[PDB]
């Protein structure tokens, strides 16, 4: 049967599917058991929730006070609680969440985003808070009037200890980086005072936040790659 | 008879509208350790948008799905230490970082695998190199658990009856095989937290449940009247794989190819304070 | 014996062949064609179900 | 009321007035092996309710400093009650278990806890290349106390807490089971850990199946009260246990 | 026709399956003859009967002692007869026995096994044996009220010269290395008088047991290896 | 017409609960020759288990077909004796200990082969190396008894006009051919405990049952400047195969290729006493 | 001219295609997938029938 | 179902004859920015003429389906300085004149691509040449935006677990692969009147939308006694394109791989004066 | 699964089958078959149509 | 199968057209717009208008 050889053949590509013979030639395998807890999508990781250590003040001693946020009693009427850059596979906030752990082992990115905020002061104490998201801009904002112009949310502490802020998606393109520059910016998130916190005699006069961080259900990567956390020297 | 004939894109958005009602889906209660199910037509006004992204990539399939090396290693064609002209290395996975990081990522593992070795030469340096050599073959054999273990080059262990092997011819493209799922229990298991006697003492950790075998390679018959040094590099590529039990991806680099030890690491990088955002 | 499937394209804008040579299922070549999944097994771990509108307590 | 819950196995019950929802494993409930999948070949023995019961494992007290504490099963149960005599005479052994932590305090009160169990959570020993033996990390029901300083002492495991001793980050455990007792709005977590293991069966004495971890996320903090410290209990129940293999009493 | 070569082509894999020319084209074959003794599966041959030198002592000068387990009339009350690890691939009892020999071709096994004790004395000689079989544990049993514990047999000698102990499969896995260590041990056998052997006047004072192993109906081996028993240092 | 289209698992184990009778499956006797059929469900309370293992892996197919080198050889392209610059081989099975031995457990067998030839080549070590050769050619002969044998590398003999041959070439995969079934009698036979003269005298054993033939080697027609040694490897690997009238595996090492000769050898190994089980 | 037969799987959780080439039987590849066995030949090689259940003699 | 089954030639002149009318289909007026449809036989009596010619070959998937060079690179097997070992390029169509100036008469594109690798040796010149080096191999490694990178021959990074790679050798075709359309917009864009940051100021032009990744080559494993010089070309072959907005063709000559700079260059060529015609 | 169509010829005076190997659309030969075009878009761009007979204006 | 290669295995023909493999196995493409201005053939280019310099009087 005459035939004739194209470019590729005797190649080596990693990223290949072919048949290849069995070396163990009736090989009977061990029966299957259904243990619990199959995974069939990365994603599926990626919508678990995880502690975001947003107090990264360069002073932090104790590695713990990084995952919480310090809150005041009397507090200039109004003033920043935090602020942050959205870039969960660069900023060295979401570096190391279980979200960005994923996306790190990949280039594009899309959907939406779920923060999670817990108080986690005294049953007597009380508050409200503005959390703003800024799209993408010249200029980051100073000042809460600045803040409240952009997608936000009064949070309202009560019974209910958490509240949600979805990050919608807002972009010109269909997929961002990973490795995110200037073109493909997605913005800011900021906390501000709505009221301050207020509390009554015979308590504490500081208290603390969390944030959680997860994806929403139209989230997707696409084109994998090797992260660049890990590295070695020499063989171990 | 002749010929037998045998996609799922992620969820869209939905028009919503203003809202005044007691309902309340953004707050909620992490205590439960429930993950909220809200999205944004929950809590702003968006359009109507069809999305036709699709998470075909982020399979586990797609993910294990690709070659990595996991072991190289040097040997020459003639020597004068006997040790110095032959590979024996005992199969695990645990050499080379950047796999093993991916398969950490889960508890148990089952999967058939694929075998592809890569096989380069050169001659060493010396004060006189010219001599004609015609091309070379080597051999790899696969020793199952027990079997007998070749001592030198010219062992008559070499002679393989049952174990399978490979000969192979420079210049042509690099070998390759197909392996079953060979584990004696009903899945691979990376992590083992537990002892080898039933007194709790012993070995510990994954090193005990390490029982895959050898590999040992050769020149076939190959001695230069100058030496020739050789190197194998072997690449694993998963296949119809399934896992269960995620874990934490490593936060700290390794350090051991046999244990968990690591040294502390910072949870991340730091900035001037909680403001800043330039 | 020959098996008919579609390949992956695009949304808005389609067949290959496929035959296996060899006894051993082992050796077929990888079904990367599977995208079923399903993440409350993670998200939603609670016995009693928890409605999104109304209050979580 | 939803934050009223109600527990009963064997001869023992547990009431909460003030909880949670419950969470279950990876949405399976523990169960008993089938036919289709088992191994051994002799008859099992279920000592139901004798075995099948809660069991208050000892208390540890959180103070201003706590930095957190860790229990191994099953050996933590080695020696309690009936459960430790069939684990002591049988070579294998199967069982689920329901994990119930209490921790209560006044509405002026402040902190916050994890709680996680983590299977298979093999850990490194605080010298990288230096061996420990099986009591630096398991001595029956005691706790053990994660440290805030990186460990020096070569006969012990690694106890950064902010690693959890296994060389990962401590904020990614939320992964595994876990619930969060917030002195704000809660005083208990419960959670039903099936039986995950790559064989259908194990010694129970040579192998942990998992390891419960209670990290404070937010420190313990009050001011004016004669309260010093909040005790904190956990009580564990195993659950359709059935034993294999009997022979000389370990 | 176009083609391409895939990786893996020109290579001699000795566990392979494909069509190769015939050098003898049109060779008529010799007719077959059904001879008697036709053997399909190993497994057959690993099912029947062989005798087991349990006999191990160190000082055997004859060889055929091996096989003989020694007995007396006058024992104390309680007295172990033997003990054997329960190894089959891999301890020297089992080694070399019609059994062991199959096995060391292989490199996983599972599965049930038969014991059979056969009482080579007197006609008028009489006694009771107990035969237990202890599962993998810390330490192996010192006294008989230990072994009874396990699985065992109570063996009364009479008309019928033979009994049979069926040790279970019972394992934490499906199947179990030939290279036995400590994760996949077996456990243990041992013998011990229940009543003692007594004797009438003009008989000896001395009698021999006899072992046999097989393999039940359940057993299975897979991984096919090089057996170490056998090797050459020149060409013969 | 187009096509045409073309598993037993081991036995269950059976549910038993307590008994009492006059029944005794555990006594027997060993007397008859009869191996008793008894199961663990017949002395023991006992489980209902679904046993999915196959013994697939155990068929004499499967348990002979892998290719093992039956011989191995060393000819020169050019040097002073004759005799040194081919090889002549009597073909024959019991060269190779571990393929030997493999075979002799069965009485008579009956299967078609594969053989499948290695070749290598290397330059010999001397004083000057430089030269240019291009690739070497190989001839291998088979020769049915009573045919024309070669004397020398040139001789007329190597022009086979009825001899099947193979020309082959280095750097390309190795050869390799079908056998049929090829002996006089209904089976080979790897034992003959009987004479040669009807007299009961002469050859006795294997040896006499030896009528293969010969396979010879040499450089087509390559003579280098400077001596090139090659070496060839064989390896058969049987197909079709059945068996009769298995055998003990043997004990004693080998010490001849064409006679049973052996030494006496101990049974087995020792250890302290009876009692020892540590 | 071409057959299709089933190849080796797992219990739980499938065709390959072959087609002969040369003129001689023996060119065909190894016929591995038979699994019949019978150990009656070799263990009861008795003449009359025993029963398990009742005694030996 | 075995088989599914699955042209437009230019148009034809038709006979005209003597006309007068007050039709007038010469006279138009062009400052409507309409192109005359007018046709020869409209001002002139005309034959009629069947045409048989097709435009097959004026498509643009034909006229871009041609494989074109891209970048050509030098690396040395062996050398003092590591960055010479070998060659690190970011992906860009714009070095190579002939085939920019193909793309650049569309505004947009959107094709699948097919890459080759043509790669050649020699020995470097030098007082001594006589050595013996078997077939070398080479690495191609593919790193999307964001990934580790390399800084020497015998990185850590060469062991790709994700990013893909071809192992290729010398003497075969040469390599091939297909990459399907990879950019995060709709199109991709030749040019982009724009700047990176909101406030027009920072990078401009087409340079802010090249974020296709690296290319990494490199030797195997190759180390010779003296050094041997190593050359690889790329070429790309747009499949299946689809363009938009066409534009005039660039009549300056380039300047810049990444800018649109240029100097002023004369319309056309000059002639004696308006009526020379020889 | 096989397409047959006709191949490039003359006016005057040719089949060809095609199988697909790989699942990826991308992997496929170019589909250089297709011979549609419109040019009213770049030389009719005016929204009056205007008939060639007529006056232009 | 027995097979034999005819001349021309294993060349580079710049126009050639071949199946290859996909590098980016399952990649999943941005979905199609429908930007105005498509172009299918270099003719309709070629049918459009433009102004000649017919005055090239070398001075
Ligand atoms: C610790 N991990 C557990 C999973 N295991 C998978 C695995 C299993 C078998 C092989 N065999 C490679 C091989 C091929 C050909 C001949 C001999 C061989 F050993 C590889 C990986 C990897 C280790
Ligand atoms: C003692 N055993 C008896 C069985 N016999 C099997 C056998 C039969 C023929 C061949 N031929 C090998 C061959 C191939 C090609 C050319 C010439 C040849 F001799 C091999 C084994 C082996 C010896
Ligand atoms: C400025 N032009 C834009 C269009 N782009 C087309 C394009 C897209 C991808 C590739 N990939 C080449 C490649 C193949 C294999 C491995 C790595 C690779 F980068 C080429 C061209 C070209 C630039």
């Amino acid at each position: 049967l005459p035939t004739m050889n194209t470019p590729g053949s005797t190649q080596f590509l990693t990223s290949d599917d072919f048949q290849s013979p069995c070396a163990l030639p009736q090989f009977d395998v061990t029966p299957s058991m259904n243990i619990p807890g199959e995974v069939k999508n990365l994603m599926e990781i990626a919508e678990v929730d995880s502690v975001v250590p947003v107090n990264n003040v360069q002073d932090t001693t104790d590695q713990m006070e990084m995952f919480r946020i310090p809150v005041t009693i009397n507090a200039p009427l109004q003033q920043q609680v935090f602020g942050l850059r959205l870039q969960p596979g660069l900023d060295s906030v979401f570096k190391h969440t279980l979200l960005g752990e994923i996306l790190n082992y990949y280039a594009h990115w899309s959907g939406s985003m779920k923060l999670t905020f817990v108080f986690c002061g005294s049953a007597m104490a009380t508050g409200k808070f503005l959390i703003a998201y800024s799209p993408p801009g010249a200029n980051p904002p100073k000042t809460r009037k600045d803040a409240m112009l952009g997608t936000h949310i009064i949070w309202d502490i009560g019974l209910q200890s958490s509240c949600v802020l979805c990050v919608p998606w807002i972009s010109q393109t269909h997929y961002r980086l990973v490795q995110q520059d200037e073109y493909t910016s997605a913005g800011y998130v900021t906390c501000w005072y709505q009221t301050g916190m207020i509390v009554p005699p015979g308590t504490p006069n500081s208290s603390s936040i969390m944030c959680f961080a997860s994806a929403c259900n139209d989230f997707s990567v696409r084109m994998l790659r090797d992260t660049p956390f890990i590295s070695q020297d020499n063989k171990l | 008879g002749d010929v037998e004939e045998a996609v799922v894109h992620v969820a869209d958005t939905m028009r919503s509208g203003p809202s005044n009602s007691a309902s309340v889906p953004a707050l909620t209660a992490v205590e439960t350790g429930h993950t909220s199910q809200v999205t944004p037509s929950d809590t702003m006004q968006t359009r109507h948008v069809k999305n036709y992204h699709s998470r075909s990539e982020s399979t586990v399939e797609n993910f294990l799905g690709r070659s990595a090396c996991v072991y190289m290693e040097e040997y020459k064609t003639t020597d004068n230490d006997v040790n110095k002209k032959f590979v024996a290395w005992p199969i695990n996975t645990k050499q080379m970082v950047q796999m093993r990081r991916k398969l950490e990522m889960f508890t148990y593992l089952r999967f058939d695998m694929e075998v592809t070795f890569v096989i380069t030469s050169r001659q060493d340096p010396g004060t006189t190199l010219a001599q004609d050599m015609p091309v070379l073959t080597h051999q790899i054999m696969y020793v199952p658990p027990g079997g007998p273990i070749p001592a030198k080059v010219d062992d008559y262990a070499w002679q393989t009856s049952t174990n399978p092997s490979i000969f192979w011819t420079e210049g042509n493209a690099p070998a390759r095989m197909s392996i079953p799922f060979i584990s004696i229990g009903n899945a691979y298991s990376n992590f083992y937290d537990g002892w080898s006697n039933f007194d709790q003492r012993g070995s510990y950790g994954y090193n005990t449940l390490n029982n895959l075998g050898h590999i040992y390679v050769r020149h076939v018959s190959g001695s230069s009247p100058h030496p020739i040094t050789s190197t194998i590099r072997v690449y694993f590529k998963p296949k119809h794989t399934r896992a269960w039990v995620p874990r934490p991806p490593r936060l700290c680099q390794y350090k051991k190819a046999f244990s968990v030890d690591f040294t502390p690491t910072p949870i991340t990088d730091t900035r001037k304070d909680i403001n800043t955002v330039t | 014996g020959a098996q008919v499937s579609t390949q992956k394209t695009g949304a808005h804008e389609i067949h290959y062949t496929n035959i296996n040579y060899y006894k051993d299922a082992a050796s077929n070549s990888a079904n990367r064609q599977d995208f079923t999944q399903d993440p409350s097994k993670f998200t939603e771990p609670v016995k009693d179900v928890m409605i999104k509108s109304l209050p979580a307590l | 009321s939803d934050r009223v819950r109600s527990i009963t196995l064997g001869n023992s019950t547990i009431t909460t007035q003030e909880c949670a929802n419950v969470v279950v494993g990876y949405g399976r409930w523990p169960t008993y092996l089938r036919d289709d999948e088992a191994t051994a070949e002799d008859q099992p023995t279920q000592p139901d309710v004798a075995t099948c019961r809660f069991y208050t494992l000892d208390s540890i007290k959180w103070e201003k400093g706590s930095v957190g504490w860790w229990w191994k099963f099953p050996e933590a149960l080695s020696d309690m009650g009936l459960f430790g005599q069939n684990m002591q005479y049988h070579y294998l052994g199967r069982a689920g278990y329901t994990i119930h932590v209490q921790c209560n305090a006044s509405k002026f009160h402040q902190g916050c806890l994890l709680v996680v169990c983590v299977p298979e959570a093999e850990m490194g020993g605080a010298v990288v290349g230096q061996a420990f033996s099986a009591t630096a990390m398991a001595n029956g029901d005691k706790a053990y106390e994660f440290t805030s300083a990186t460990q020096s002492d070569q006969t012990k495991v690694q106890t950064a807490i902010h690693n959890a001793g296994m060389g990962v980050g401590v904020g990614n455990l939320t992964i595994y089971p876990h619930q969060w007792i917030n002195l704000r709005t809660n005083n208990s977590a419960t959670i039903v850990m099936p039986y995950i293991n790559s064989v259908p069966m194990d010694n129970m004495f040579r192998h942990y199946n998992f390891t419960l971890m209670v990290i404070p996320f937010v420190k313990l903090d009050y001011a004016d009260t004669a309260s010093t410290y909040v005790p904190i209990t956990v009580t564990v129940a195993p659950m359709c246990a059935e034993y294999n293999g009997l022979r000389l009493a370990q």
